[PDB]
């Protein structure tokens, strides 16, 4: 029942002149914002992104990002200087906080060196985590000597991300607690192993992400199914195969079963070898070039 | 320019009250901050306003900052001869050593004395080694009269000056003419207005 | 510096003659700076639209590529990858099948 | 504390400039400016520490170079007419800044001249009527205004009754490269004036060319020196 909110920025310096900043706002697994290098404004990418907000109120918010963006920017490379007199340079940001029934929240910055999780706010100021490289020290001392910023982002994290987050989870309730049914189609490809097939189970459209799919013989769950890795559809749907490695003339009696909250206890059952199947694989026929390489 | 300063130079008399200013246009503005420049000499700070609204104060010194107008003043309160420096305004961008400075050309300050018994006069001076080298000297005026240069190329007038005898408590104002030709102290400052009750010896 | 990992995937089920979506979601990936192309019989497809860039938990990016596609039983379709962590770029032809 | 050295430079175009800069404040960032009128300072060059050095907003023509964390320098390898200005230096961990280098680059050295001095004894007429004595200093053509002019009465260097102008006057206002005027003033007591034993001296430094700087021209080498002049009290 938790939900994640999370401001993620990645800063490129490829040398002494050259920045881009980009950034991108998640509630949970849902894009609400959108910040390019290009534009001077933070966007909305969905019309409930301001929250429960006033306008006043989100502009003095933006115009303090927009200081900053100048500011960070102006920051790293006059620490590069101060420490290489290398380059390019990757900096990243984590940012927001995450919560809670009820009312509670923890939030969070951490900020990444060249892919490495190198420093964190925490309480009043700017820490190093431990393993980390060992010039960080007088950089962290001479931003830690910034005692607007301190404040500033003190009351953003203690303050201002928990307020903003429970106005956009009652402002996007409708779309967070929205449904929408997978579709399922089966499929094989040869196995890596000699006699062996590979069979696909694909499950596409689904929304939430949570999602049951395994192999079965009848009351029996297949032991050897392997659910693949989430992936994104354009329009914010979810995409997942789960896979199934037989011997050739075992794939009769088998079916795909897929449990999801919008189908409400009616589950999706593709059996292999099904008259449904047979037609759907013959509307999918194809020259089979440039196939997967199979060894 | 992003900090301006105004007035161009302030001209007042010993004792009054004088009011500087300041307008800046800077992005961040973390701190703003007050100079004393005298003349041949280096920077002196004389306060620092931190807060989106501030007030400091220093002795006859006083000043305000207000951010959202991103407007600075500061007050001299009975302001004295020795008060007489440019005043410089100084935004800094950062609370940090990442910081820059961002520096307005500054209020030049000029403090002219009260002299409450004017005895106008203009003296012929001789030269210590030769006697025929002479110098005229303008002295003792009010601070009334503005000393005009010279429409003549062969005069020399020079500005207005004030000494302070400190043992004596005692201001005066005095200008110095010379030419290298006709020439007599009782005309050298005609292009000048002089008072009525100049004193004029004769050689 | 990690090396970019190309998935290619339909949309709906794929169905000769239909018109569906073709995703190439590239993952894994670092420095940031990308180059990504859909490819319909070796050509640049023009009308490909573009996600906005992340990263995940392990700080590698992620970007999702989209666009209008009919599948059919010849048309090859592929995904290129131009990367600083690559020699050449990386193309990964779409298998219905996988 | 900052100190800098030299306070005084006349140079010549095409010539080689070096100001020092030291600071015991032990801070890591040094700062360069120069000051012009109409303008507020602006930064040349800057530093965060020994080894490091950094392009400010102007650095075209300057070089610079942090040696330690005590010394920062400003080097002008091909000294032009428009490097003319007064240079500040700067530290911090807040900046402190330095008491300033006055900087001369001239076209031609053939026009530096030393100045003349003279002291103007006061009027009877003045002594009579106000019981005062003004002495005037007079210092003329010299080129470049680069002087220091001061009293000393028996001996020790007074500032009471003091005034001494501002700005030189220049004594051909229509030519671009004149030479100037400076006065100056010191006021006594009649009484004092009127004592044979009490000496008057006025002190004028002038800052013109230096030993490593040559000179062909048949008059006096315009060097760097004091010249003074002096009156003694008189009763009469
Ligand atoms: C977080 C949840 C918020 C919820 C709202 C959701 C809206 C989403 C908007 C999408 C934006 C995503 C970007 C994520 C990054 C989050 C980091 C925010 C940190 C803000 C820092 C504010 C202070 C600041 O800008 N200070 C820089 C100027 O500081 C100068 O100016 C200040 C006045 O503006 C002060 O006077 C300060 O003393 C001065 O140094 C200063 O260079 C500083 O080193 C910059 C470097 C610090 C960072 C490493
Ligand atoms: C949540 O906490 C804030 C202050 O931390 C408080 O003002 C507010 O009343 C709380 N929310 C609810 C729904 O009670
Ligand atoms: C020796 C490597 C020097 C690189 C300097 C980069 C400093 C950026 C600091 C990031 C932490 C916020």
């Amino acid at each position: 029942k938790n939900y994640t909110f999370r401001c993620l920025q990645m800063s490129s310096f490829a040398n002494r002149s050259w920045s881009r900043t980009d950034s991108v706002v998640w509630l949970g697994d849902l894009q609400t914002h959108r910040w390019s290098n290009d534009s001077a404004t933070i966007s909305f990418t969905k019309p409930w992104s301001q929250g429960k907000l006033s306008n006043q109120q989100w502009e003095k918010l933006q115009h303090m990002f927009q200081v900053y963006r100048v500011s960070f920017t102006r920051d790293i490379q006059e620490l590069v200087k101060m420490m290489s007199p290398d380059y390019p340079i990757e900096i990243q940001l984590s940012a927001g906080c995450e919560m809670y029934p009820g009312n509670a929240s923890e939030s969070f910055l951490h900020v990444a060196f060249q892919g490495k999780y190198v420093v964190r706010f925490w309480g009043t100021s700017w820490q190093t985590v431990p393993g980390a490289p060992s010039w960080l020290d007088l950089p962290i001392k001479v931003l830690n000597a910034d005692q607007g910023t301190s404040a500033t982002v003190q009351m953003l994290l203690n303050d201002t991300c928990p307020l903003f987050v429970r106005g956009l989870l009652e402002a996007g309730k409708s779309d967070l607690e929205k449904q929408e049914k997978p579709v399922a189609w089966l499929s094989s490809v040869p196995s890596s192993a000699h006699g062996h097939r590979q069979l696909v189970c694909h499950v596409s459209g689904f929304y939430p992400k949570p999602v049951w799919v395994m192999w079965m013989r009848g009351d029996q769950e297949q032991q050897g199914t392997h659910r693949g890795d989430f992936l994104p559809n354009a329009d914010e749907t979810w995409y997942l195969q789960a896979t199934l490695d037989v011997e050739a003339g075992e794939e009769a009696g088998l079916a795909c079963r897929v449990k999801h909250s919008s189908l409400g206890g009616q589950d999706i059952i593709l059996y292999w070898g099904s008259l449904h199947h047979i037609l759907d694989a013959q509307k999918m026929v194809w020259n089979h070039r440039h196939h997967h390489h199979h060894h | 320019t992003q900090v301006e300063q105004s007035p161009q130079s302030l001209v007042v008399r010993q004792g009054e009250n004088s009011v500087l200013q300041c307008n800046y246009s800077v992005t961040p503005d973390n701190h703003l901050r007050w100079f004393k420049q005298d003349t041949g000499k280096g920077l002196v700070s004389l306060t620092v306003l931190v807060d989106q609204k501030d007030k400091t104060s220093n002795g006859r010194y006083s000043a305000t900052l207000d951010k959202d107008a991103k407007h600075s003043t500061l007050h001299i309160t009975a302001t004295l001869l020795d008060d007489t420096a440019t005043y410089i305004c100084v935004v800094g961008d950062r609370g940090s050593a990442l910081g820059r400075l961002h520096f307005g050309a500054g209020t030049q300050l000029i403090v002219i004395p009260d002299i409450q018994n004017p005895d106008p006069a203009v003296y012929q001076l001789r030269d210590s080694k030769s006697s025929d080298k002479s110098v005229c000297l303008f002295t003792d005026f009010d601070s009334q009269t503005n000393v005009s240069q010279s429409k003549d190329s062969d005069v020399y007038i020079t500005d207005k000056c004030v000494l302070d005898m400190r043992s004596m408590d005692f201001k005066s104002n005095s200008a110095v003419a010379w030419s290298n030709k006709d020439f007599a102290c009782a005309n050298a400052f005609n292009n000048s207005i002089i008072p009525e009750d100049t004193f004029f010896p004769s050689p | 510096q990690k090396t970019p990992q190309i998935q290619v995937y339909s949309r709906h089920p794929p169905e000769n003659g239909k018109p569906n979506i073709l995703n190439c979601y590239v993952t894994q990936f670092h420095p940031p700076h990308i180059e990504i192309q859909m490819l319909k019989n070796g050509k640049k497809i023009p009308k490909v639209e573009m996600s906005d860039m992340s990263f995940s938990k392990d700080w590698s990016f992620y970007i999702l590529a989209h666009t209008e596609f009919t599948p059919t039983e010849t048309d090859t379709y592929a995904c290129r990858v131009k990367h600083a962590s690559m020699a050449e770029p990386k193309t990964v032809y779409w298998d219905r099948d996988m | 504390a900052v100190t800098q050295s030299p306070r005084n430079k006349v140079a010549v175009t095409g010539g080689k400039v070096t100001l020092s800069c030291n600071q015991t404040n032990n801070h890591n960032n040094m700062y360069w400016y120069r000051q012009d009128t109409g303008h507020g300072l602006r930064l040349i060059h800057y530093s965060y520490g020994a080894g490091s050095t950094e392009k400010g907003d102007i650095p075209d023509g300057y070089k610079a170079s942090r040696p330690s964390q005590e010394n920062f320098s400003l080097i002008l390898e091909l000294a032009t007419p428009s490097q003319t200005s007064v240079y500040f230096c700067a530290s911090g961990d807040e900046q402190f800044f330095g008491p300033g280098t006055r900087l001369t680059v001239l076209e031609d050295l053939k026009n530096v001249f030393p100045p003349e001095v003279a002291v103007f004894e006061p009027s009877e007429a003045e002594i009579s009527h106000t019981q005062k004595a003004t002495l005037v200093c007079l210092a003329t053509g010299f080129y470049p205004d680069h002087v220091e002019l001061s009293w000393w009465v028996n001996g020790k260097e007074v500032h009471s009754g003091v005034c001494t102008d501002p700005q030189p006057l220049k004594e051909q206002p229509a030519l671009n490269d004149s030479r100037y005027a400076l006065s100056s003033r010191l006021r006594v007591s009649a009484t004092f004036w009127q004592n044979p034993r009490n000496h008057f001296r006025c002190q004028v430094q002038f800052y013109g060319l230096s030993e490593n700087d040559e000179w062909t021209q048949d008059r006096a080498k315009p060097v760097t020196q004091i010249v003074s002049a002096e009156a003694w009290g008189r009763a009469d």
